[PDB]
């Protein structure tokens, strides 16, 4: 076969279907007879699989709908970069960023909200940002606000680009089935293309206007005085005097003799003493590699010469005598399923956003990141959330996949075949598992609460008592201070200074990262983490491998992927669904993510951060009590929420008082959530059923007859706004105290 | 077992008999009716109480009602 | 693998799996010494009572202590708010 | 468009119902801020 | 060609499946060798094994992890506590026991052998059997318990 | 009408399942389905996950009855067949269950009497009250 | 009224002038003329006008210092209750007695809630100034008032 460009002409473009609600379904169409109506419309919007049957009309919607997201997102980074040219102190915080607080929202005086506009320096009056833009533009080199302005005005042209080619790829010219499936081409491209060309020219812009630039400010010079990154292009003379290695042009490279660019490219590693990020002569170096090697990866599948794989044929050609003839059909399976890709992709990418959190912590990329804890604790926050969200919804759609896409007489695997054979033995021991888990990490904390409340310390799991040190966890962290010069004989400096043993960096009058000690608190806490981790795995797993079938409902695949339950029979079957199994798996991440930040946000104040004097006399934040105190419930209700909790609370009438509002905000619609997930909609119908009947006294009945949420929606409803409130919650009380004790 | 009734506001249209997961109700002769027949529930030993039937009457009120009794093996859905 | 109403066990897989069937490879006078000495627990119902009246009273009886924790001990007793 | 103006009146009539009383509760109290009563009489 | 997981002895309609660590000779040796196993042997006889057994290994984390020692005197003591849970222990087994088979009754566990040799009747899993079982766990647990005992009592061990 | 009997016919080709029968199928009930196959065919396992049908007369046993029903009724549409299922026990008894009757029960018969149905219908059954310590209940009458 | 008027209340006066003083101590680090000095002297002079007001209005203030309101239905304070809210009743009537207007002229037609989901803004537009004489419901409450079948 020979891969190609294939479009079709012109489908329909007119707001006549606008005018229409709910159109997309032939059960909808016909308009509302209840209010159910209403919500249906929403929930089943972007269901296309749901719409038609039609593969090749499917991949149009979702090819034009990915336009339209990324339309969003540059429309969305046209408005940062905006903020950062008209309502922001980035020019001020330019001289000083050890001192200023960045800001990039100014609000009007209306009401009394302008008391939001508080003191972040420079001069100037507004809301502190934790997203962490500042630093992304210092190490762009990106003096002015006129750079800031023009960037604002390239996304958004670019948004205008992005929407006008969802409109053009399905109402102008719309791909054919057979374009969007050929992977070998587009896992080639997107290597290659995208990744290793988007390195590649990235670690451009670094050696010619990052590293250039950002030599200027380090030296002191003013932001003001610094030429143009186009002044360094032109005269090489410039980019000669700093970086001397320019003096020749494609030599060495091209006569090869690597190198005498060691002068702008190494492998240091560490951190900058100066910026407290890491070193920029590192990270372009770094994106050279990446570009090679995704340039290098990009010429792996076979395409129209011959030379190359094709992915049907390495898949099948791994079998072994444990699997059956497993791993074929997989390849018809993945170009034939939405779902089963977007399992697999949501699955990895979330796992990708949650160590970008743990990686850009501890390697603190961008200058003056560091010693910023208001937006290091948010970042890492942020990410965290994201990853962990975008986890559960690979369970959904691996779910919806069993439900809807799986068939054995058509598209066989035998590899998802056999773990169907034996469901019942990879959830039983999930299951055990997890109560192992559950009594050795948290039974141990009930242990702690106990006996030091019987006045027994010596009867503790702790450093002073009975230890139990995580040694290998501890081995390898040293294993990665000897690294340098033994292991790794070109790296000069550690991995990161987590690692260090002896080595501290600092910014001003703070700390910016120290090696991190280990101990009985932080082995509990672990064991925490692999224990919620797991039961979020169990509720999941469980919902997907019997989604199809089960003792209890032979035939649950009929029922299929949302429906409230099969009724009180049996026992009762409520949420024997794999939606409900999702639903039920969200409270548990939420669960796990919750006490991961907070082990963060206590570790990093306790033994990390902190203000450090020019006499070597580090104070940390909390002072070092997470070692004797996290070892407790107790300590965790005291030491860490109560006594935190205290700028939040206390956050009246300063510039932090929106927290504050958030904080009690969040604690309402999350008590809020509990009303929709105590009850059901039987209650609520017959209650509506008393109040419709006032209404139509009085004849103001409408038409659209109310009626009570859906089980399920009650559900979704619950979750939404338990995770909301939960979430919300922690967000004011991070930011308020890492605002005002930072 | 569960208890199971059927009334003569029943129309014929057979649904919960094919709606039932277990073969607990079936249609027998009967005058009350243009369709001329009824559902009957000579199997409620079978029953497991999903309401599966209810779900898909159409007349106004239910003409088959499902009233969860004593638990047995049977109507637990138990494969143990 | 088969199946035959004649013989509902095997059909429906009630097989002894690891079960041995071997003689005893206790050497004998040894288990004689176990079957005369250990006989008096054997009865059941005795044994029962045995456990309950022993173990009650055997635990009764560890009432009788030191170093467990009767010494509130030489030590002023404080106020210690409004005082009392 | 006929059909245009039918987009509209849809639950975006709410938001330009609710944008529009915004605004004038905005005006309002921009020009009548911090009122505890009712002075005219 | 070859799979090593096959359906449990030949049928695929019923529960458990064949894998190296449940049908494996080692496995199926051990397994058959145990004094649980020996169907044709006294209960008794095969209980008293397993409280040995049993018993000896419970003192180790009763002492060591014990209030009484952690540097406490108390030390061997532990020891005690061990022999406490037996008893608790044997009480359990003599409740399943009386509660689970009567007095007349005949046993219950399964007369065909793997293969279908009707040939084999067995076991205790009778009142009388039973009780048997754990009367003689509970002699070897207390026996077990004291022989450990007897031991810290000499000392010379590593860990205590 | 009799019903059919059985058996010695020989049974789909599977490879083995977790979701087989226990206990209760050796000392409470199991259940057999039976069916006719034109073709070697690959349908999906109530309670594993996929198995063949062999073409001629096929033997199935399953916990629990229900599932028996979910496969037969998957059976009846999807592919075109003819299917039955019986009630083992343990001595060796066995007992037909569906259909029962000739025909489905979808389709009216005459052979078939009535079973629990009330002729006042309605919900003009009468108060608890009224049968109040008359071990009675409101629908059974 | 166990309340002195707030003309005449130290503790309302202690809290102008503690207010005034806090945002005037912000006004020193801006320097005179600049933007945030204007907008601390423009909040500064909202503020002298707010307290201002309220001694004006012969509020009642509290041992805290802040006014308290008397709904009592006292003629002197018809200004702290009664008078806003007939205010209110007048407005939440008007909303009231127009979206029952709607349904009334959309009950009797094809779709009905077709024009629940898709307003007839034309329909609307005619009907919401009849609200102004929304208490002439009264005269409808002489005989049409509420539905007879109920
Ligand atoms: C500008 C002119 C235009 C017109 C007249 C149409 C008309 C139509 N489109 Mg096309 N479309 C357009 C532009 C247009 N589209 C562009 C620029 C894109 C790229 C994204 C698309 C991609 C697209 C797809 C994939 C599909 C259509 C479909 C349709 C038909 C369904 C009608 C409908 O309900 O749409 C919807 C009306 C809306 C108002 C939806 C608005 C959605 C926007 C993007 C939301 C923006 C996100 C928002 C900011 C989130 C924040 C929320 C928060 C503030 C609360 C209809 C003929 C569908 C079809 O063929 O029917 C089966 C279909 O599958 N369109
Ligand atoms: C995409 C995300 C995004 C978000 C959340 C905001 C949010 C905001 N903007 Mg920005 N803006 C954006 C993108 C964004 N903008 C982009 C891409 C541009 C370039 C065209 C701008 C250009 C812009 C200007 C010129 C101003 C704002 C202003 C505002 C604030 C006033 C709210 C308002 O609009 O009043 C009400 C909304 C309306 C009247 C129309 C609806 C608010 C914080 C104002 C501000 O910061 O106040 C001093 C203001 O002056 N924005
Ligand atoms: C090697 C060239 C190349 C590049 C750079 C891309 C890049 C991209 N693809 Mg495409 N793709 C390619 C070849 C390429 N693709 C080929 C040959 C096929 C056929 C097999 C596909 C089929 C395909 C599908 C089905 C989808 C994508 C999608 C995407 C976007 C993923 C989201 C993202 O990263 O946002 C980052 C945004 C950017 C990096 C801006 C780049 C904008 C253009 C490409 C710049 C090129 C300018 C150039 C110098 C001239 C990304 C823009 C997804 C998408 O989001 O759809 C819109 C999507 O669903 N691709
Ligand atoms: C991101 C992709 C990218 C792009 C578009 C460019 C583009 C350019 N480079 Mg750069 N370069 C890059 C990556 C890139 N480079 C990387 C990753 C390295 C490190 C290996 C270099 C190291 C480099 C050197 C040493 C020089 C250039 C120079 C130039 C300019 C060519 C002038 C000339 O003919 O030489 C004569 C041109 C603007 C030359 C220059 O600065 O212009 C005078 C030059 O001296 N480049
Ligand atoms: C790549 C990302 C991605 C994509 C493309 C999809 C796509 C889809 N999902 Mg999946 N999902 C995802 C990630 C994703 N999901 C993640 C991360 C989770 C874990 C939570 C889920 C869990 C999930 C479930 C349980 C279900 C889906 C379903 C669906 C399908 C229809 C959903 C729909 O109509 O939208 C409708 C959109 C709405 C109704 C918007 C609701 C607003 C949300 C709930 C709250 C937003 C609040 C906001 C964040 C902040 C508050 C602001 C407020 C005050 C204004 C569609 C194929 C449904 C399905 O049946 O599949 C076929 C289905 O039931 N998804
Ligand atoms: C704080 C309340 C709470 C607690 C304690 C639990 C506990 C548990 N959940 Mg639940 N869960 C909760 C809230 C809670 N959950 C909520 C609000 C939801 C709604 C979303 C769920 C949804 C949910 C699902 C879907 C699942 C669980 C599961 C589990 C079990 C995980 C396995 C385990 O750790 O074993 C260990 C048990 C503990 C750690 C409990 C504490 C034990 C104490 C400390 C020791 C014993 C005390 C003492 C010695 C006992 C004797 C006292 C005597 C006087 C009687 C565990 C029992 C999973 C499961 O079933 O397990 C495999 C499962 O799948 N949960
Ligand atoms: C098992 C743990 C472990 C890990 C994770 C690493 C990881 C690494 N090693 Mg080390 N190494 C190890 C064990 C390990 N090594 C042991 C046990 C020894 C013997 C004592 C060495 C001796 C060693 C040497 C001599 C070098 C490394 C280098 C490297 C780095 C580049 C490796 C590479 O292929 O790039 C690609 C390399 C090429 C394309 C050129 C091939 C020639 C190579 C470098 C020899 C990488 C960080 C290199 C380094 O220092 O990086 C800065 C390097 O020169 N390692
Ligand atoms: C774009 C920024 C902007 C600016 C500079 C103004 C400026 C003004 N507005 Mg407008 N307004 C705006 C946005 C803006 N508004 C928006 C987005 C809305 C909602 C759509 C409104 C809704 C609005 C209303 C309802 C009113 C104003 C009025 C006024 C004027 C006050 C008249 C006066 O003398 O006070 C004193 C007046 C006394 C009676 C005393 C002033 C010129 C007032 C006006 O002039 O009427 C036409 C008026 O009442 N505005
Ligand atoms: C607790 C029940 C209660 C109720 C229902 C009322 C009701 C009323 N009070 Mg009274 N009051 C009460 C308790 C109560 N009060 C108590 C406990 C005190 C002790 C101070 C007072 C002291 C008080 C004073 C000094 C006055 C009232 C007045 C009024 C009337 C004002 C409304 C109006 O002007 O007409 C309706 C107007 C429109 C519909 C337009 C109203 C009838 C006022 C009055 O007498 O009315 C002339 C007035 O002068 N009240
Ligand atoms: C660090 C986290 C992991 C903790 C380790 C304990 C968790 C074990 C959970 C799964 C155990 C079940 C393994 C049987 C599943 C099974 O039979 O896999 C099959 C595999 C045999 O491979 P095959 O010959 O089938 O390979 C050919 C095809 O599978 C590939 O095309 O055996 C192993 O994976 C050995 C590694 C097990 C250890 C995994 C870790």
């Amino acid at each position: 076969e020979v891969k190609i460009i294939l479009d079709r002409d012109p489908i329909k473009t007119s707001f006549e279907q606008w005018a229409k609600p709910g159109h997309f379904s032939r059960t909808i169409a016909k308009g509302p007879d209840t209010t159910t109506w209403i919500w249906n419309l929403h929930a089943d919007a972007h269901d296309f699989d749901s719409h038609t049957s039609d593969l090749e009309e499917i991949s149009r919607k979702v090819f034009s709908a990915h336009f339209g997201q990324l339309s969003i997102i540059f429309l969305w980074l046209s408005g940062m970069y905006f903020h950062g040219a008209r309502f922001s102190n980035y020019e001020a915080w330019l001289n000083d960023p050890t001192h200023i607080r960045p800001s990039a929202q100014v609000v009007w005086p209306i009401v009394g909200q302008e008391i939001l506009n508080g003191d972040v320096g420079g001069g100037f009056r507004g809301i502190q940002i934790t997203s962490g833009f500042f630093q992304i533009w210092r190490a762009s080199g990106i003096t002015s606000e006129l750079q800031l302005y023009c960037t604002a005005i390239g996304a958004l042209v670019f948004a205008g680009l992005m929407l006008f080619a969802g409109w053009f790829h399905y109402h102008k010219a719309a791909p054919k089935l057979a374009w969007f499936q050929d992977v070998e081409s587009m896992l080639n491209h997107h290597l290659a293309g995208l990744l290793g060309l988007g390195s590649l020219s990235w670690a451009g812009h670094q050696v010619h206007v990052s590293l250039p630039i950002n030599q200027f400010l380090n030296a002191g010079v003013d932001p003001k005085e610094i030429p143009l990154p186009h002044e360094f292009i032109l005269n090489r003379d410039l980019l000669a005097q700093l970086y001397p290695s320019f003096a020749e042009g494609a030599t060495p490279f091209f006569t090869l003799n690597w190198s005498k660019y060691a002068d702008f490219l190494t492998f240091r590693g560490g951190l900058d003493p100066l910026t407290g990020g890491l070193w920029l002569t590192d990270i372009a170096h770094h994106h050279l590699a990446i570009a090679i090697l995704f340039l290098i990866a990009g010429h792996m599948y076979r395409t129209n010469w011959g030379i190359g794989h094709g992915i049907k044929d390495i898949l099948e050609a791994h079998k072994g005598p444990f699997t059956g003839q497993g791993h074929k059909g997989l390849y018809e399976i993945l170009t034939t399923s939405w779902h089963a890709q977007l399992s697999i992709n949501l699955a990895m990418l979330g796992s990708l956003t949650i160590v970008v959190a743990q990686h850009m912590y501890s390697m603190p990329p961008y200058p003056y990141l560091a010693t910023d804890y208001a937006t290091q604790l948010s970042l890492f926050t942020h990410h965290m959330w994201i990853g962990g969200f975008l986890i559960v919804g690979a369970a959904a759609h691996a779910a919806i996949f069993m439900v809807r896409d799986y068939d054995p007489t058509t598209r066989y695997n035998d590899l998802l075949d056999r773990v169907l054979r034996h469901r019942d033995a990879i959830i039983s021991h999930l299951n055990w598992v997890c109560i192992f888990l559950g009594f050795h990490s948290f039974g141990l904390y009930i242990h702690n609460d106990t006996m030091s409340a019987l006045g027994r310390p010596q009867d503790m799991f702790s450093d002073t008592a009975i230890q139990l040190q995580p040694v290998f966890a501890q081995w390898i962290q040293n294993t990665h201070a000897l690294a340098p010069g033994t292991t790794a004989p070109g790296a000069t400096a550690s991995t990161s200074l987590t690692w260090g043993g002896g080595d501290l960096v600092a910014v001003g009058n703070k700390v910016a990262l120290l090696p991190i000690p280990l101990g009985t608190a932080d082995f509990l806490v672990h064991h925490i983490h692999a224990f919620t981790i797991h039961v979020t795995v169990l509720i999941l797993l469980k919902g997907v491998l019997f989604a199809r079938s089960s003792r209890l409902i032979p035939d649950k695949a009929n029922l299929g992927f949302r429906f409230p339950c099969d009724g009180p029979g049996r026992g009762g079957t409520c949420q024997v669904s794999a939606w409900d199994h999702v639903f039920l798996g969200l409270f548990w991440m939420y669960n796990s993510i919750s006490v991961v930040i907070f082990h963060f946000s206590w570790k990093m104040q306790s033994d990390v951060w902190g203000t450090i004097n020019d006499q070597g006399v580090v104070t940390h934040i909390t002072t070092g009590n997470f070692a004797q105190s996290s070892i407790t419930i107790n300590g965790w209700l005291r030491d860490f929420l109560w006594a935190q909790a205290s700028q939040v609370i206390q956050s009246y009438g300063s510039s932090l008082s929106a927290y504050g509002l958030f904080f009690l905000g969040a604690h309402f619609v999350w008590a809020f959530s509990l009303m929709f997930l105590f009850s059901g909609r039987g209650y609520w119908q017959e209650l509506i059923e008393s109040i419709v009947w006032a209404h139509n006294k009085l004849k103001v009945a409408p038409a659209t007859q109310p009626r009570a949420l859906s089980i399920v929606q009650g559900r979704a409803v619950g979750v939404t706004h338990y995770l909301l409130g939960g979430i919300a919650t922690t967000w004011a009380f991070f930011l308020a105290r890492i605002i005002a004790v930072g | 077992s569960h208890s199971v009734k059927i009334y003569d506001t029943c129309i014929g249209c057979t649904q919960c008999v094919r709606a039932c997961p277990t073969d607990v109700l079936e249609m027998i002769p009967w005058g009350g009716c243009k369709a001329k027949q009824i559902a009957s529930a000579p199997r409620t030993e079978d029953c497991v109480g999903c309401k599966r039937c209810e779900s898909a009457c159409p007349t106004d009120f239910l003409s088959v009602r499902v009233y969860l009794w004593h638990e047995t093996t049977r109507s637990m859905g138990l494969a143990y | 693998v088969y199946f035959d109403l004649e013989d509902i066990g095997n059909t429906t897989g009630q097989w002894d799996l690891y079960g041995s069937d071997a003689p005893s490879p206790y050497s004998p006078l040894q288990s004689k010494f176990f079957e005369t000495f250990a006989a008096p627990f054997t009865k059941r119902g005795l044994l029962l009572k045995f456990l309950i009246l022993g173990g009650g009273s055997t635990l009764a009886y560890f009432s009788t202590t030191a170093s467990g924790d009767i010494l509130p001990i030489v030590k002023g007793p404080q106020l210690p708010p409004k005082l009392g | 468009r006929d059909l245009k103006t039918y987009l509209s009146v849809a639950p975006v009539a709410s938001t330009l119902w609710f944008a529009a009383l915004a605004g004038l509760l905005i005006e309002i109290n921009r020009l009548f801020p911090d009122a505890l009563t009712f002075p005219f009489f | 060609t070859y799979q090593v997981v096959q359906p449990i002895n030949g049928d695929p309609f019923i529960g458990s499946l064949e894998t190296p660590v449940t049908s494996s000779p080692l496995v199926a040796w051990y397994l058959s060798n145990l004094p649980g196993y020996r169907t044709a042997v006294n209960p008794l006889l095969r209980g008293i094994e397993v409280g040995l057994a049993h018993g000896f290994f419970l003192v180790g984390p009763f002492v060591k992890a014990g209030p009484l020692r952690n540097t406490e005197i108390a030390g061997q003591a532990g020891s005690l506590a061990a022999a406490g849970l037996v008893v608790i222990l044997s009480i359990c087994l003599t409740i399943y026991g009386i509660s689970s088979f009567n007095e007349g009754d005949p046993s219950t566990a399964p007369s065909l052998t793997l293969t279908g040799r009707k040939k084999q009747p067995d076991q205790l899993q009778t009142a009388d059997g039973w009780a048997k079982f754990t009367g003689g766990f509970f002699f070897g647990g207390i026996s077990g318990v004291i022989w450990a005992f007897f031991l810290l009592y000499v000392l010379d061990l590593p860990y205590y | 009408t009799p019903p059919e009997l059985d058996p010695n016919t020989p049974s789909p080709i599977f490879g083995g399942s977790t979701g087989g029968l226990l206990r209760k199928a050796q000392v409470e009930e199991f259940y057999v389905i039976t069916w006719e196959s034109p073709k070697e065919q690959i349908f999906e396992m109530p309670t594993g996950g996929a198995a063949i049908m062999r073409e001629g007369p096929n033997l199935l046993k399953l916990a629990r009855k229900e599932q028996c029903l979910a496969l037969g009724t998957r059976l009846r549409s999807k592919y075109k067949i003819k299917y039955q299922f019986y009630r083992v026990f343990p001595s060796g008894e066995v007992q037909y269950l569906h259909p029962k009757d000739g025909v489905y029960p979808e389709k009216v018969n005459p052979g078939r009497q009535g079973v629990g149905v009330n002729f006042r219908s309605i919900g003009k059954n009468v108060s608890p009250i009224e049968v109040k310590f008359t071990g009675k209940q409101p629908y059974d009458l | 009224s166990g309340l002195t008027p707030c003309k005449e209340s130290k503790q309302f006066a202690k809290r102008e002038k503690q207010s005034i003083k806090k945002l005037e101590s912000s006004l020193k680090i801006y320097a005179a003329d600049s933007a945030p000095a204007l907008a601390i002297n423009a909040t500064i002079e909202k503020t002298k006008r707010r307290f201002d007001n309220y001694a004006k209005q012969g509020l009642l203030c509290g041992a805290d210092g802040l006014p308290h309101l008397i709904v009592s239905g006292d003629q002197r304070h018809w200004g702290e209750f009664i008078t806003p809210g007939i205010l209110f009743l007048y407005i939440a009537g008007w909303i009231g007695w127009v979206g029952r207007s709607y349904l009334i002229a959309i009950r009797d037609e094809k779709k009905p809630t077709q024009k629940e989901i898709i307003i007839d803004v034309p329909l609307a537009s005619r009907l919401v100034f009849r609200g102004f004489s929304w208490p002439i419901a009264a005269y409808r409450e002489l005989l049409n008032g509420e539905l007879v079948a109920k």
